[PDB]
């Protein structure tokens, strides 16, 4: 499962979560079996303004 | 005093009862000994635990 997150809701990506995106953008279960893989884009997804 | 055996078949019971009912209040190195507080407190992974 692939998307774009600002660094503060990356702790929401894990079992047992609750904030903005495990409430309404996107949820794991809480036996997940797996790994959460991220990394900064603010040259790629991101512009002045 | 002559029924002692009887009475005390009977308060053994009674203690032992009341005893394991007693040992739900105890806390067991857990945060409460209330189930629903747990739940109200916690993060369920934490709440799990």
């Amino acid at each position: 499962d692939s998307f774009v997150i600002r660094g503060d809701e990356v702790r929401q990506i894990a079992p047992g979560q609750t904030g903005n995106i495990a409430d309404y953008n996107y949820k794991l279960p809480d036996d997940f079996t797996g790994c959460v893989i991220a990394w900064n884009s603010n040259n790629l997804d991101s512009k002045v303004g | 005093s002559a029924l002692g055996k009887l009475q005390d078949v009977v308060n053994q019971n009674a203690q032992a009862l009341n005893t394991l009912v007693k040992q739900l209040s105890s806390n067991f190195g857990a945060i409460s000994s209330v189930l629903n507080d747990i739940l109200s407190r916690l993060d369920k992974v934490e709440a799990e635990v």
